[PDB]
């Protein structure tokens, strides 16, 4: 069946926080461990930041946008609902799970990023959400 | 050894007293109104010009903003409020600019976007300006600058203010080549048209990116050295560019694991207030931005209307300097102290800047205050280590001079809400005008009535009043940026930070008035 | 060996011809003007003020450079015009202060008076500009300052454009540490009240002297560090801590004998006159100036329009670079060469504008002469030799830039009294507004007639005529002063002699864009 | 930030192609033939001085090399082919001398070892000429040298070209005392006879090493520093002193993991084939060698010819010019501006020459050729990044120089088993030759015959054919070796490695010609 709105979130929220892991890899190597620059907390001078994403959902294309809260929430507003999503990533074994809450509802999948497919793997089954390719090149 | 443990700063306000609630509300609002402000500057040159700018198929420059820097990187912005209200009936949105500094491929790096709504991109005075205050910071902070060129030329009819003079138009041209001798790398992506007056910028880079839809630049001229489809693959190329940048990040000052303050940041909502009149503790600022509330006072009991001590921030040490009253002598000599010893030690300053008026004292001696806090402005004059002023309170006369203003060049200089900068408080102003009409007009043998005096007085009031403003000082470029005091913290980290790309060399002082 | 002949410049003019018996009325006619006004302003403040002054027993600010100087030293005054109709209804002699290069026991020195004759030495913007030009030479050229201070503070009802910015009042202070930081002598002569915010100056200052008729200042205060019983005796003071500086000139360039240029100067009158149509050859204003009219060119085929060679003005090596025509392609590249080759070889420069309009040439495909033009201009920009710029004629467009404009920070920067500095030409600039309008009301299908053409056009001719005066332009300090022509070689003699004292250090170049 | 993805180059050969199969078979055949020489070099002297100097108990000095490098380390040996057929009747396999660069106690040296079954170790002069290479190499790079000294002297028959000049025998010594006082270890070990003219290279160096069995050497002369029992102990002795040596690898450039390419190297023999009339794309070569084969080009469609960009090899910056057809103006300034951008940013250049000859076009106006080619040759001349200069093809004419031949000094230079280096095509030269004559014999009215063209025309054929040879040019020391294609990669980086050992120093240019 078609994927639901929350799918998108889980997965829009697992991009993110692999974009903050390899931040954190590349802080590891720096002289400045410690810099505020570092942080992928996306914070703006008096305004919040809006990230405007694209999501391949089947043959749909589907567009988030992901408010960055101060808190480290985030805002994701699909069409015209807005979803409140906190989560993080942790190892289990050797797998990398994400853990998120979705509008106060706690979900826990294993979430593998193999070149533009994100695949989450849940009880309830398997989600695949594609990244687009930018196509300027490749 | 690193165990033994450092008093804290900083005690529990009273959140039941009148006061603190009164503070906190005219605090609240203040902020408020800026943040609506900002939103509205954020949203451009107007919904004409920006569905004008999609149909051609551009990215609006936020969004170019956006998809440069590394995602999810905060981007400092500088000098939103460029331009509110300059000009009598023209609406100039952040100066038509927007330069901010921010991570890209893990560089930080200066970003200098025209943005192509406010009259197609034209150049007024306030823009050159900005423009000039930008390329200056990542001069002396040794930043890669990234010029997102969509551009008009110079507004034609100030000409007269745009083009001539040494701080005019040519001087960026100027600073781009002195920055590419310093090998200061220097990143032009034309995503705009390529008018008249423009090409110079691209050809002035080191490297340039040109989106494809002159033509002839990039197949014959060879102006371009990348051609990109359209504007998410010219971002892209940009990025890769930086990251061929082959640069490393050298810090030469000891760091230690950062940790939080032990307060709240909003309480100084309620500890500042928006009265000048009413009086605060600096250290109880101090205390809410220091890291873990840990700071280390230096001739605590000397001079006590000056505060003076070491902190960390983010890790990082700095010396702080701030005033907790009317500046005296022995103020002045401990503050002398403190920059030479900050100085030799290679340590980061900051001042916060709460220059008291002289409403509450009439004569202060200007004299001998003024022998000695020459010795302070010398001082504060010949430093070099990274300075960051933070004005939270009044600044008048050569207080101004002593704790580091615009004309000391720190790194960077940012004001609360619900700050006051002038020469004199307006009052003051008003009674030496008066008094020298008067002792003039008595030489003369003319007569000085009341109403004279009433009709001096007013207007200067109101004026001195008027230009005082927060926003008056900020639509000039007199100070990089206004800032909520809930995040001052994060701002000067990401400020310290960027200050330590350039290495700190020696200070050399002159000779000491003893 | 030094005896093998060398060709001269310079045709003798045809003194009967029309063209020169008018070009020579009207240049005569300026000149004249420019003399009058002058001598006004020279006149002070006013017979009220000046009588006033005497009558407390000071010496009139010309009388004390007069006495400071060494006798029958010439004396290099700067911008006597700042201020001219600046202000709506403030008549500002001289900007309120007196600024100039002289000899003082054998040494060449920066002298900075107030004239306490205008608004009681009160501080308009004007002046402030003009001192930190003043600052700023004397730190480039390494030059000792002397402060005759007879001041009266900022001026309040304009503390807005005094007190607060980097340019604004301050940065004086800043100078003044800097400068002593870097071991350049600075001296400060109390002739005048010791008003406040006035002490700074004597307090940050290497060496006082201090007028006796504050008392605390000299007795108690030990700010002072001599006591003169009047302004006579403070002179010779001054004369005598100049000479106890210990400080010995030293040249690095190779000297020659001087000899007179072949032609008289006068005769330019006739050859440039005052009409910029007609045009005229470069090369004889080179003859009239330099010495014995001796002139190496180089690449005199290539680039026709830009004249580049090689002279000597009282003995000193020059490379001069000057305009005979619409610059192109060649013409850069030629510059860029010369530029380099004088660079490597440590030759001030000396740049002589005459830019062309672009009335005579509709396109002349402003990309590739853009791309061209660019290199030069980093070439300038990156030079470290001295650099003087003279405007013979007009400067227009980037082609100021190219020619080293303010924005380069050329060490002197006169001008002619028949220049015209602007953008663009009023008529260009007038067509580019009304297409502009025209094509974007056409774009919104509304309708544009030719009385909206005219009403366009009008007030941008007649804006760009008043703004290119020369006058205007030297009100603003755009320049360092109007020159008559027929002693521009004496002035640029001091001049070059003055840019020795500081030491010539290498040049750093960007990446040459090929 | 590091995650975004790069294109990479590269496209899958047409296996099926019978242009393909040709190429792979011609090339495969010249590795082969390569692969048996050098076979045969290795066997060195020949059995009967080899059963001799293992009679005498000491080993032979590939077992030298073998034992003295650390365990499983790869040697880069240097100059395999000197001496091959280059003297008449007499076989010097090697040149007499083995010389390289491997790794000795975790730390890059350069080792140069006599052969003693050759001639008794004699120097001829091709053996002067490899070691003068070697020390260069050393000093260049700043390695520790190492000499296992078992010598007999010049010789004799020879000596008018090994003992006189400039870079004859006494050059080695010289370069050995230099090499001590920029502090750049020499270690000596005595392994064999100490004749007379040896002992010089024992005495100047800083440590020795003598194994036992002059006597008087270790006992009383004091040389010996070291006395070893046999082979074995002194070269055990040797690790020690390295290990002693007190040195640390500095390394100034930014560092990133490493990764494969993305094709098969051998496909090479397919891509590039034995046939320089045919032709080929240099970017297939580039996408075989560099990291992950991503390449990220610089003005791509200007200067076609010239390929330009930047690159990782072993996650090293590089950056690479390759020639892909005729060189042009375009191609020059392209070249040009990639050098000094290149030189800017401290990156290692690798420059791949693939010259085209004039044969396919008659004129191509060698002024304007010229007069660019002249730019890129000054901008290589005067770079001072590492150089590193791979000849895949036909080396012809200045454009070897511009594309830094010997003559310009780049720490290393290969050559493929294909490659041709001339003045000119041979052809060419005898139309020139030919053309010179029959104009000249014109001129003084004789008569110029075809047979006599014939006569003139193919000797200078068969000359220049056999001296464009790669074993040609690499028995004399022209080249630091004939590498085969499939292994390039490898020896690059190993190349690579040895020269970061030296600091990276700033670069200086002369007048760039505009
Ligand atoms: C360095 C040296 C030494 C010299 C120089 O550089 S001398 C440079 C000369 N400039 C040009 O040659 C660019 C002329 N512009 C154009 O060719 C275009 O306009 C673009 C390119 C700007 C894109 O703009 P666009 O075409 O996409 O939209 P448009 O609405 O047309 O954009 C807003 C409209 O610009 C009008 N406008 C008024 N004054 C100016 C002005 N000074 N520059 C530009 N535009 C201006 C504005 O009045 C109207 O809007 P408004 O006021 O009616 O609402
Ligand atoms: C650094 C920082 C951080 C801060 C500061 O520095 S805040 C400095 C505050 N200034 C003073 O505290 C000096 C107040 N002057 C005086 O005490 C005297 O005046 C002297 C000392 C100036 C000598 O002058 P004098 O007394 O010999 O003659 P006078 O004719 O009186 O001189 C002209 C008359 O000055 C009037 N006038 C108007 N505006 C000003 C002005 N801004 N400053 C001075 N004078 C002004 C003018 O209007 C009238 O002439 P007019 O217009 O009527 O013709
Ligand atoms: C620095 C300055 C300023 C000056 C000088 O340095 S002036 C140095 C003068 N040299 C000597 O004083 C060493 C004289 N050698 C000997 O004393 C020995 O020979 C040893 C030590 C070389 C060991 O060699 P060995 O004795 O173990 O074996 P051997 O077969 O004998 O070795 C091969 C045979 O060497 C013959 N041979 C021909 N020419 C030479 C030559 N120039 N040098 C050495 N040998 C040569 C070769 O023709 C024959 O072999 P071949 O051609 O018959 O097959």
């Amino acid at each position: 069946k078609a994927a639901a709105k929350e799918s998108l979130c889980q997965a829009a929220l697992g991009l993110i926080l692999k974009e903050k892991a390899m931040t954190d890899t590349f802080t590891l190597q720096a002289h400045d461990q410690f810099s505020p620059f570092s942080s992928s907390s996306g914070r703006r001078l008096n305004i919040s930041y809006t990230r405007n994403m694209t999501l391949k959902d089947g043959k749909n294309n589907v567009a988030i946008a992901v408010t960055y809260n101060h808190d480290g929430s985030y805002s994701m507003q699909i069409e015209d609902k807005t979803f409140q999503v906190l989560g993080n990533l942790y190892s289990e074994g050797d797998c990398t799970y994400l853990k998120c809450s979705v509008n106060g509802v706690a979900s826990k999948a294993k979430l593998i990023i193999l070149e533009n497919t994100i695949y989450l793997f849940s009880k309830e089954g398997s989600i695949e959400i594609d990244i687009p390719v930018p196509k300027y090149l490749s | 050894y690193h165990g033994d443990s450092v008093a804290s700063l900083g005690t529990q306000p009273d959140l039941g007293s009148a006061l603190y609630q009164e503070n906190y509300k005219q605090m609240k609002a203040l902020v408020n109104q800026l943040h609506e402000r900002v939103e509205h500057i954020k949203l451009g040159g107007g919904e004409k010009a920006r569905a004008l700018h999609i149909s051609r198929g551009k990215l609006l420059p936020r969004e170019r903003i956006d998809n440069l820097i590394d995602p999810g990187s905060p981007f400092l912005e500088l000098s939103q409020f460029a331009g509110y209200q300059l000009y009598d009936n023209e609406e100039v949105p952040g100066g038509g600019i927007i330069t901010g500094i921010g991570r890209v491929s893990g560089v930080e790096c200066m970003i200098i976007a025209n943005d192509a709504t406010v009259k197609g991109g034209a150049y007024y005075p306030v823009t050159v300006k900005k423009q000039l205050r930008a390329q200056e910071i990542a001069m002396q902070n040794r930043l890669p600058c990234i010029y997102l060129v969509d551009s008009g030329g110079a507004y034609l009819p100030r000409q007269a203010d745009v083009f001539p003079d040494r701080d005019h138009f040519g001087r960026t041209f100027y600073n781009q080549a002195i920055m590419s001798s310093k090998n200061i790398a220097q990143i032009a992506v034309v995503m705009g048209s390529c008018t008249a007056g423009g090409a110079y910028v691209p050809a002035m880079a080191d490297e340039n990116i040109i989106v494809r839809k002159a033509d002839l630049h990039c197949r014959k001229s060879g102006v371009s050295d990348h051609w990109a489809l359209d504007d998410h693959h010219a971002l892209h190329l940009t990025r890769k560019v930086v990251r061929n940048l082959n640069y490393q990040k050298k810090l030469d000052v000891t760091i230690e694991p950062s940790e939080e303050p032990l307060f709240p940041a909003d309480e100084l909502y309620g500890i500042v207030g928006a009265n000048l009149k009413r009086s605060f503790d600096v250290r109880e600022v101090i205390a809410r931005i220091v890291d873990g509330s840990r700071f280390t006072e230096f001739k605590a009991f000397y001079g006590d209307t000056l505060v003076t001590g070491f902190a960390r921030i983010f890790g990082y040490p700095v010396g702080i300097v701030g005033n907790n009253g009317v500046l005296f002598s022995e103020s002045a000599k401990k503050g002398t102290h403190f920059v030479q010893l900050c100085c030799q030690r290679n340590i980061p300053l900051l001042f916060l800047q709460n220059i008291t008026g002289f409403m509450v004292g009439r004569e202060y001696e200007a004299e001998g205050i003024a022998k000695d806090g020459a010795k302070m402005v010398a001082a504060v004059a010949c430093a070099q280590v990274p300075k960051i002023t933070l004005i939270i309170g009044g600044s008048y006369g050569a207080g101004n001079y002593g704790m580091c203003g615009r004309a000391y060049s720190p790194r960077f200089l940012y004001i609360w809400p619900n700050a006051r900068i002038s020469v004199m408080g307006g009052e003051q102003a008003a009674n030496v005008l008066a008094t020298i009409t008067k002792d003039q007009r008595a030489r003369e043998g003319k007569q000085f009535s009341s109403a004279d005096e009433a009709a001096l007085k007013e207007p200067i009031i109101k004026k001195f009043e008027e230009e005082g403003n927060p926003y008056y000082s900020s639509a000039r470029v007199w100070d990089d940026g206004i800032i909520d005091p809930a995040d001052t913290r994060l701002v000067l980290g990401l400020s310290f930070s960027a200050a330590l790309n350039a290495p700190i060399e020696k200070t050399d002082f002159g000779i000491f008035r003893m």
